Parts: C-alpha cells; structure tokens; sequence
RNA sequence: UCCGAUAUAGCGUAACGGCUAUCACAUCACGCUUUCACCGUGGAGACCGGGGUUCGACUCCCCGUAUCGGAGCCA
RNA sequence: AAUUAUUGCUCUUCAACGAGGAAUUCCUAGUAAGCGCAAGUCAUCAGCUUGCGUUGAUUACGUCCCUGCCCUUUGUACACAC
RNA sequence: GGUGAAAUUCUUGGAUUUAUUGAAGACUAACUACUGCGAAAGCAUUUGCCAAGGACGUUUUCAUUAAUCAAGAACGAAAGUUAGGGGAUCGAAGAUGAUCAGAUACCGUCGUAGUCUUAACCAUAAACUAUGCCGACUAGGGAUCGGGUGGUGUUUUUUUAAUGACCCACUCGGCACCUUACGAGAAAUCAAAGUCUUUGGGUUCUGGGGGGAGUAUGGUCGCAAGGCUGAAACUUAAAGGAAUUG
C-alpha cells in the first residue's frame, strides 16, 4: 500500500467550471526537492500535508 | 423587393409579350 | 441502435476459431530479425486447400521492428508471402512506406518541397517506382525567414535526383537495393550531388512500390531464407 | 514472444468501429461497433459506447490467442471531415486496461490529393 | 462604406484564388479569404500518455501526433468560438495572440 | 382439391415452457420555457377462434375462420 | 340571532400517511432549523402576518457552470425606437 | 448509414468493416505566403516540343517613328445553346423522409440537364481596387520578388578557387505594407482620393432629384436564351451618402 505524505508550499488558486477545485504546488515530505501539482477538493492552507495514492500526476495548469 | 427577381420577373414577361404578339404577325 | 433492425433476411452455430491454424511469418535474409508475426487460416480441406488461400497475403511491418533499433522508427515495410511449407511460410520484399505522422512533420511552410519519381527497373526484372522527397532549408546566419527555391534549382535538383535513383537501381536487383535503403546510403549520395545547388535538408527519400514481377524463381527466394 | 494483431479503430461520427485482425489483415477477430452496445441511435459515436465495444474486442482476443495489438486509428477521410470522432479515444483508452499490449500507433486516415468534390453545394450546408 | 482595406481577404494582384471548401459546412471560400488554423495534437491525448505507455511494448518509442490543416468559412469560424469580433481600432491588428 | 405462408395495446412489432408479455407513436397527469416547439417522469390499455400434449403454452400438435401464392380437373 | 357543526370542553369512532417520482424554494452565524409568546385584524374565532425571546449544527469564505441583471465592443433600412 | 432527433435506404441472399487487386472519370491537396506571371477573364503534378513576354545589363542601332482615342476589331468567369465523345463525384429540375398551422424551402436519401473534352455560338458578373490611360512633382520606414554592382564577409567543391546558397551596402523595376498629415475630403478615409476659388500638363468615357424604367416601340446582332441602342405619358418632396446618441 503505497502512501505518500505531501506538504503544500503554494496555493495557486481555484479552478474548475463551478470553482470547487484548488490548484496547489505541493512538496513531498520525504525525498524533498521534487514536487507536483494536485487537484484538491476541500479547503487547504499553506503548509498542510496531504495523502496520495499516486505521486506524479501533473494536473493541468491554466496558463 | 429583390432586384434580382424583378429582373427575372420582367424577363418572363418579356417572353409573354413576345409570344402573344407573334400570334398577329 | 440495438433493437432497430426491421428485416434481417431478404428471403424471409459452430465457432470458427477452433478450425484455424497458426503460422509464423519469415522475413527475408536482408533483415536483422527473421521473426515477424503470426497469422490464421483454416485447415487445408479437400476443396479449399487452405495452403492456397494463405499464398498471396501481404503484411506490412515497421522497419524498426525488423532492425531492432528504434532509429528507423517510421519506415513502414511491406512483405508479401511467396511460398509456404512446414508452417514457416516465406515472405519477400513488397514495398516500403513512410508513416503518415513522419511525412506530415517534415512538410512545413516557408520552405520549398521538392518531389521526384522514376520508373526504373532492376536487374532481376523487377519494376519499381522510386519516390523521392526533399525540403529546402534555411542556411545558418540567414536573416530572411522563408528561403524558397527559384524554380530552376528545383528542375536541376529533380533532374539530379532522378538520375541518381535510376543509376542506383540498375545493378541492384532486390537484395543490395533493399540493403541500400536500410542504412540510408542513397540519401547521403543525394545530398552530396545537390549540396552545390541548394542546401536541401530532410532528404528521407519516400515510399517505394512494386509494379510487376517476373516468373516465380522459387530457388531465388530459398536463397534468402537459410 | 508476443502474438500481435491490428486494432484498426475507425471512429467516424454517428458510429465507431473497432475490430482486431491478424497481422496480414485478412482474418478478423470480434468486430463490434459502437451501435451494438447502446440502443439510442444517437449515442453510437459516444465515448461510452466505444468503451463497451473496445472491451468486447479485448475480451474475445484472450480466448483466441491475441495478447498484443497494433493500433491503426482512422477517421472518415476522403472528402469528409478527416478528424477523429468522439469515440476514437475511448476505444483506444478502454482496450489498454484489459491487458493487451500496444505498439506502433499510427493514423491511417485516407487523405486525397485534392479529389473530386465535397457534398453540400457551393453555399454549404445551411443551418 | 468600406470596412477593411483588404476587405475580406488577401487578394492583391491575383484576380482569382481557386477556392477551397469549408470543413464544417463545406461552403466554397477563396483560399486567401480562408481562415486556416492548424491543429497538431497528440494521437491519444495530453493526459492519457500513461495508460498507452504503461501497456506499451517498444518503451516510449515515439508517442506520435496528428497533423491536419483546417479551413473555415467566415460564418463557420465566427460561430465556432474563433476570431469572432474586434473593435474598430483592434480590427487593424494583424499579429496573432 | 392439395401444398405453403400470414393473423398480439388505438398503429406497427419481437417472443426460451420458470411473468396475463418490451418498445416508438397516439393520451392521463405532472414537469422544464414570457410563450410555442423539442426533451423528461409514473399508468391504463394486447396474443383470429375452438380442442389436445404438458410440475408450467402467445410460444408445441389438430380443426375451422379471413387473406395470399403455385399446382389439376370425363359425372 | 350559531341551523350549511362560530369557538371551548367530555366520551366514543380511529381514515390516508411505511421518509414521498420528474422538478423546485430559502439560507452563511446566534444565522438556518426546532419551540412558543405579544400585537394586528376581534362582540367570538389563527392552521395568517408583523415582532419577540428559549435551544441552537453542518458545510463555503469560492466560481461564472445554469439562471438573472449591469458595462463594453459590435450590426442596424428602428427614433411613436422589435 | 444519416441527424439537433429521426425516417426514407442497404442488411442471414452477409450490409457496414478488413485485405489483395482491377476499371473509369474528375482534380492537382499539405508546400501555399498581405508571394509570382498575364491586357483582363485567368493561371499551381513531372517531362519533352513550339512560339511569346516583362524587368535588368548595354559607351549596340533607328530616330520622333509618340499619348489618348468616335468608327472598327481581338479576348472575354460561371451559367446557357448546337453537334460527337465521356459521363466517377457533386448536382438547377424531378422523386422521396422529415420539420411545420402550412413547407413543392432550409435539413436527409436518390437523382436527370449540367459539371470534363472536341468543333461552333453566347458577349454577360459586386467582369470591384465599386478608384480610365499617359507625364511631372510632394514625408519618412522596414520587409519582400526579379535583375545588376561592390565588399580580403560566412558556408560547401580541391582548406583554397570561378561558382551555388547566405550576410552587408547601393540601385532599377514590381506586388504590397507601417507612421504622420504641410495636403485633400461631407465624413469614412486617402502618398493618392495630394500639387483643385491662389480654380488651365495631355486625352477618352459617363452623370444631372426619386419612381415609371433599362420598361414600351423601332432598329441591329443571336439557333435560342437574350445582348447593344433606348423614350414618353404619368407620379412624387423627398429618395440617397457618411458619421453621432439612443
């Protein structure tokens, strides 16, 4: 059971058609200096730690 | 309205005045 | 869409895969990997003679698979079954082709595309139509953005390329010509002749097709498969 | 070490065709279209219908002896749109899950050298 | 009154352009007046590269793309969330976004 | 006379002997639109007739009814 | 002046309702929701309304996806102005 | 299969689909551009032949042979007409399925004439840059196409040269584009639509408020369809242009 604990360093902003998805630049707790962006459903602050069942899914960026 | 169809309508009437007149000469 | 058929019969079950037998395609000797694939055919019944229905199949296989290395990744190669015996049916060269995505990648605007074809025959009575494609390139330190050709270089380039293809085919019957396209040696020869006319990057030549064949010459085919 | 077939996915509008054949292409296996899995006459080209159709092709491959496939994606081509339909991707997406091994994906949409004519007239299809 | 200097198109010195057909409604439209847009996407899609590569022999071989050039008529282009409308001053702008 | 075929909601249509039987149209109502159209949601409506087989017939056999096609005629 | 019971009280009678389909209303903190009280209309009659207090959560702290409206651009042969 | 949804349609006689071929006719994609040639209409596959053309270079020749043009003449998209060939796609007409209050329309499926070619007519178009042709002058700027000139410039041949492709500078001719307004215009806009009340470089054609009307009649051309020329009676105070606010 691969479980990864990832702590966020930046809240990019809300996204989605109905504005229910948040974009976050999140760092991994272990094996630092390699990060990913993940869609988040609920409310998140800076430096909050998440739980993942997939480590390197790069969510699309609106830019 | 359209000038295209008043040209077409007149041309079709040019035929009639030309065909009814041939019945005389 | 399911319950839509009004009438199924104009007038008004046994599974077929248990009746079929598997073979393995053999590539000619001028290829790194003889193993190609696997086909299907019914048993050789008393009237169908399923060995006959398997005679004329044409299978196309990528050149990267044949040569192993992925450098020749696009390079589609067509192989035609000529003789079947002992369930290791033997195939011969039938033509080479380019993938669509490779051909579309090369064609970009603000540059001139050059095409040239010939109908030169080989020494073994084979008749082919060699196709050649080339693209003008922007020389280093250039300022202007398009670098088109002047429609007289193209005629000279096309004359040069057509002369090269005809000469490079006459003398090469099937084997050395097939081993001429694999190492990309003809195109290197084309660049050398046309490097004094115009730069002409991307001289990947083109697909090649067969037009007609002489008598079977079964012994010639067996010379390849060892 | 692998038994390879050809997917030959033809996903136009109003329907989607997926049917795997032998390498030579003369022996076909389990042709199922998008209009066989849903009864709408409108969702034939839907991605959901192609997902169900792709699984049936992939399922029947296992009992035949096909373990890997070569994908040949196709649009209508000719003088028509030449763009893949809505169900083209789902059909390719779905059969990867069943266990088939993919290799040499290639687009086989027939493209003309400025062929005969496109239906619709000079003024197009007025809507 | 005149709305554009080129007035719809790019015909200066030709007199005739040999029209091409639209892709959505198949309407005749001169090639210069056409609104050509190039669509070059991956064959599968941007976010589906795992499942193909996860079950792919010939690992990460090419992941090739589809190339095709699209021609629309003015009616079809405007209706398709494209070049739709610009203000009188911004109509003169020719550079792409 | 024989042979063969057809016969289920107001119309059309298909039936595994483990259910007085699905559907689209027509309507009953409720909906969604300024409004009118498209679209959605729960019902009522049905095996040509009569017998036999069968733990169980629309469905399997017999007869008749109406229709259709092809074949033959010494009171 | 109560007969088509004005209302209150007693006894008996003890019906649908087993949480409600397609849809649709209100709502960001003492707010929603539960509960009741005063006044209004009143000679009598609250299942209504206007206010008031008791107990008192969850979930947002955003978006233009649906709906509504505003501004700008755009077209007009309207100006009593679609 | 088709559509927003369907149905007409083809399907157990195997439709759609896959593979190997074969035939026919049309077309010339991507390259393809604020790019080229032509008097315009127009012209985009290779090659061979024939004749033609602009620009450039020129210390070659003639010598005013020139510009614009009533009359007259050549060419002239598409559609259409006559006669053969071809007749694959699309498809005026027509037939059908829908939609609709109606739908002989838009949408779907068929489908003749046509679409292609040879010989001959037609003589029209928003045939538009809605801007006649020739000549001179008036502000800058970069890009590009063709020719030419110069630079120990770059790259490749045989490091080397002549070359070919590039870079820089100049010049002629061309398709154009950007900024500004001494200037013009009613304005939109215009390097011409400027050098027009401070009104005159040469020349051809056309217009005189709106309808009737490019109609009637007469000619002339055409196989025809129609082309060119072209009124009057009568009627009317507005039509129209460009911009501004709603």
């Amino acid at each position: 059971t691969p479980v990864t604990l990832a702590k966020v360093i930046k809240v990019l902003g809300r996204t989605g058609s109905r504005g229910g998805v948040t974009q976050v630049r999140v760092e991994f707790l272990e094996d630092t200096s390699r990060t990913i962006v993940r869609n988040v459903k609920g409310p998140v602050r800076e430096n909050d730690i998440l739980v993942l069942m997939e480590s390197e899914r790069e969510a699309r960026r609106l830019r | 309205m359209r000038a295209k169809w008043r040209k077409k309508r007149t041309r079709r009437l040019k035929r009639k005045r030309r065909k009814v007149r041939a019945r005389s000469k | 869409a399911v319950g839509k058929n009004k009438r199924l019969s104009k007038g008004k079950v046994v599974d077929p895969f248990t009746r079929k037998e598997w073979f393995d395609i053999k590539a000619p000797s001028t290829f790194e990997n003889r193993n190609v694939g696997k086909t299907l055919v019914n048993k050789s019944t008393g009237l169908k003679s399923a060995s006959d229905a398997l005679k004329g199949r044409v299978v196309e296989v990528c050149l990267a698979d044949l040569q192993g290395s992925e450098d020749h990744s696009f390079r589609k190669i067509k192989l035609r079954v000529d003789e079947v015996q002992g369930k290791n049916l033997l195939t011969n060269f039938h033509g080479m082709d380019f993938t669509t995505d490779k051909l579309r990648s090369m064609v970009r605007k603000w540059q001139t595309l050059i095409e040239a074809n010939v109908t030169v025959k080989t020494s073994d009575d084979y008749v082919l139509r060699i196709f050649a494609i080339a693209f003008t390139r922007k020389q280093a330190n250039q300022v202007k953005r398009h670098s088109y050709a002047q429609s007289s270089h193209i005629r000279a380039i096309r004359k040069v390329i057509s002369e090269i293809l005809t000469k490079e085919v006459q003398g090469s019957t099937l084997a050395q010509l097939t081993s001429k396209l694999i190492p990309e040696v003809i195109n290197k020869e084309i660049e050398n002749a046309t490097k004094d006319i115009f730069p002409l990057q991307n001289i990947h030549v083109r697909k090649v097709k067969l037009l007609k064949q002489p008598k079977f010459d079964v012994g010639a085919l067996m010379a390849l498969h060892g | 070490s692998q038994v390879f077939g050809v997917a030959r996915i033809y996903a136009s509008f109003n329907d989607t065709f997926v049917h795997v054949t032998d390498l030579s292409g003369k022996e076909t296996i389990a042709r199922v279209t998008g209009g066989m899995k849903v009864k709408a006459d409108r969702d034939e080209s839907s991605p959901y219908a192609a997902m169900l159709a792709a699984q049936d092709v992939a399922a029947k491959c296992k009992e035949v002896g096909i373990t890997a496939v070569h994908v040949k994606i196709r649009a209508t081509g000719g003088t028509r749109t030449k763009t893949p339909g809505p169900g083209g991707q789902a059909a390719l997406r779905a059969l990867a899950r069943s266990g088939l091994r993919i290799g040499r994906i290639e687009d086989v949409t027939p493209v003309p050298s400025d062929s005969t004519r496109k239906k619709g007239g000079r003024r197009g299809r007025r809507l | 009154p005149k709305k554009r200097a080129s007035n719809g198109r790019n015909k200066k010195g030709r007199g005739h352009v040999k029209p091409v057909r639209c892709v959505n409604c198949s309407k005749s439209i001169p090639k210069d007046k056409a609104i050509k847009r190039m669509a070059i996407r991956n064959i599968v899609e941007a976010a589906a590269v795992r499942d193909l590569s996860e079950a792919s022999v010939y690992p990460e071989y090419a992941l090739p793309k589809t190339y095709n050039k699209l021609h629309y008529c003015v009616s079809c282009a405007i209706h398709a969330r494209i070049v739709r409308v610009r203000s009188r001053e911004d109509r003169k702008n020719r550079a792409p976004p």
